[PDB]
RNA sequence: AUAGGUUAAUGAGGCGAACCGGGGGAACUGAAACAUCUAAGUACCCCGAGGAAAAGAAAUCAACCGAGAUUCCCCCAGUAGCGGCGAGCGAACGGGGAGCAGCCCAGAGCCUGAAUCAGUGUGUGUGUUAGUGGAAGCGUCUGGAAAGGCGCGCGAUACAGGGUGACAGCCCCGUACACAAAAAUGCACAUGCUGUGAGCUCGAUGAGUAGGGCGGGACACGUGGUAUCCUGUCUGAAUAUGGGGGGACCAUCCUCCAAGGCUAAAUACUCCUGACUGACCGAUAGUGAACCAGUACCGUGAGGGAAAGGCGAAAAGAACCCCGGCGAGGGGAGUGAAAAAGAACCUGAAACCGUGUACGUACAAGCAGUGGGAGCACGCUUAGGCGUGUGACUGCGUACCUUUUGUAUAAUGGGUCAGCGACUUAUAUUCUGUAGCAAGGUUAACCGAAUAGGGGAGCCGAAGGGAAACCGAGUCUUAACUGGGCGUU
């Protein structure tokens, strides 16, 4: 769901970004080395791409 | 340099008509 | 833009079902009674667009 | 990997660009040919044009005369109705179902094959094969 | 009594990029000619206004079910229609969205200044026009110079960006973030002052108008069977039991109330202010103008209209000496990483012009090279008819482009170099490839947690035949097909 301090953090590490549920792109998934993603975010996603 | 007028005429003019 | 049709020929062409087009024949308007029966009898029935003719129709009715 | 993605094969063609010299093979005169109205800016002639002869849609005689009624008339599959949603198959109804469009105000039934659920038609048209079809799946068809 | 005249108080006048409304309004061009038609109510001239303008509260659509001002967006659809039925022009009904708002006058009585609007003073809040604070780096290597490499620390709600002797989160200026207004102001409210009318009862309901005749013009609609709108001209009603419209026209039905006005938003535009962005240009590019450019220059004038950027990190911009005319220019010296960076200054290509060396060349005839090929000079190798340069002599041999039946052509074009210089972009449509899904596929505007998600209005396809009514795996043709045309795979 996304939280202040976590965004805020990250903002100025380079290498890493923090998006909400909703906010994933393709060339991000591919951007980076890893993708996290909460439990909870799998969840969103799995029924966001049905 | 300043040196930069040309009005180049028409042809030049005289003569021709060179048979019809 | 949409491409206009060529409106004159929408009112003499009509797609047909495998994409042909079939028209009106000619020579069916006036000065008849010197035309045989047999020739005018021939000319009711609408008639394929022929296959060199299809070019120039198509590219009047792009909408067709 | 953002570097190791690419195309399938043979779904980007090139295209023609052409007077860009003699290897091209579209140098010079760039597949235009010699000279006439068909070369340069703005060549070619409008369509329908043959030469200043009479042209094929002048030739030929209109025949028009456009209904108006058939404007609002819509045709009905047999595969249909099912999805109707409610076991009646109505007026609108299927306009509601988004398979006819508000305009329309007539419709027929048509033999276009396959009908399950009994289905009972009303203020419809219906073909003597899809009748017997409707009818034949338990359907019911009153005017 | 007017006109006339003096004074006075107010306001106007001129300029200005576009957007907006209004008065006028072309031709090139397209039709492969040209009159109708097109270009187009465009370009241009004119008048006027606002922050937006205009439009607007149905004498509107619908079709017997209903909707409910105007404006804008996507559909409807290049459809219906218009049309020397040519070229072309091109709706509406209905649907999905943005935004939504409704009020006065045509009037007198009572009650009276009561709603409200503008102009204005004050207050308040909020933006604006200066500002404040703002984290954390050192060691060493190369070097003229460290921000670079390597090592080890540190800040980060600050790794936007610029600068600094080469590429800096921690040198500087900032940035995030948190703060600040004495004064003047935009915007909201709250009131004071001015001007204004609110409210109830009972009334009223836009005539030289509607319509018509003549002539034009507008409506997609060219007079057409042409409704509808506007009016230059001549006419001219009804008035609610009345009147308008429903695309000739009549009946019935339905629906609306013209001949007075006002009205916010969704919409348009950017002379100019601030901040931010770019698969935009980088000095023949990009503004005409990176530069003291609308300049120098040209023109009586309107008006046209250039060229031209870079020393270095820092001027440390060369004291002094020598030749020379107390010259020009030069050589030393000195500064600097560099002077071959010396101001005619980063890089310094090419045409073009010289000095030096090797080889050839004064008995030889032509697209000047190419195949052969000695000698000479030079390197080789250990020789070994090998590399490089030159090229006696010799076989063959008439440049390039264009245009043409055909060109060495005495047919075109080019004095040479360098830079620039010509198949693009948008939207439709169809085909091929490719991808997704599949009898289904896909959304448009718009909403938006903004490349997602929503939105299926709509478009294409699954059914065809017939001008059409209509019929339907058939249908059309005909009284009817032994049939036939188009369709059914
Ligand atoms: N001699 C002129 C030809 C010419 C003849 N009459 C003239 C008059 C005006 C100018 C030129 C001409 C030429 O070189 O072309
Ligand atoms: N044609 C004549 C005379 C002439 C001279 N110049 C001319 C220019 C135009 C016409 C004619 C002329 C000649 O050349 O002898
Ligand atoms: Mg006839
Ligand atoms: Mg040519
Ligand atoms: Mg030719
Ligand atoms: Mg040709
Ligand atoms: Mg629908
Ligand atoms: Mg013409
Ligand atoms: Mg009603
Ligand atoms: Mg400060
Ligand atoms: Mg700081
Ligand atoms: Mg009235
Ligand atoms: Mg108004
Ligand atoms: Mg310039
Ligand atoms: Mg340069
Ligand atoms: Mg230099
Ligand atoms: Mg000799
Ligand atoms: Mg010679
Ligand atoms: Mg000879
Ligand atoms: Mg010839
Ligand atoms: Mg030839
Ligand atoms: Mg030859
Ligand atoms: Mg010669
Ligand atoms: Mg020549």
């Amino acid at each position: 769901e996304l939280d202040e301090n976590l965004f805020l953090a990250a903002r100025n590490l380079h290498k890493v970004d923090v998006r909400d549920a909703t906010g994933i792109d393709p060339v991000s998934l591919i951007a980076f080395d890893k993708v996290v993603m909460t439990a909870d975010a799998v969840k969103q996603v799995e029924e966001m791409l049905a | 340099h300043i040196c930069v007028t040309s009005k180049w005429f028409n042809i030049d003019n005289k003569i021709v008509d060179h048979r019809p | 833009p949409k491409i206009k049709t060529v409106r004159g020929a929408a009112k003499r062409f009509k797609k047909t079902g495998k994409g042909g087009f079939k028209h009106k024949h000619a020579n069916l308007r006036h000065i008849l009674t010197k035309k045989a029966t047999k020739r005018k009898r021939h000319l009711r029935p609408k008639a394929m667009v022929s296959k060199g003719d299809l070019g120039l129709v198509i590219a009047c009715l792009p909408y067709a | 990997r953002l570097n190791t993605l690419s195309p399938a094969e043979g779904s980007k063609k090139a295209g023609k660009r052409l007077g860009r010299g003699i290897g091209s093979g579209l140098g010079k005169t760039g597949g235009r040919g010699h000279k006439g109205q068909k070369s340069r800016s703005g060549g070619g002639v409008r369509r329908g044009f043959e030469g200043g002869q009479m042209p094929l849609y002048r030739r030929l005689p209109k025949f028009g005369f456009t209904s108006r009624k058939a404007a609002i008339t819509a045709e009905i599959r047999l595969s249909d109705l099912a999805k109707v949603e409610g076991g009646v198959v109505d007026l609108n109804t299927l306009k509601a179902a988004n398979i006819i469009g508000i305009q329309i105000e007539f419709a027929k039934v048509i033999l276009a094959g396959e009908v399950t659920t009994p289905v009972t038609v009303r203020g419809l048209r219906v073909t003597k094969g899809a009748r017997a079809a409707i009818e034949a799946a338990g359907g019911k068809i009153e005017e």
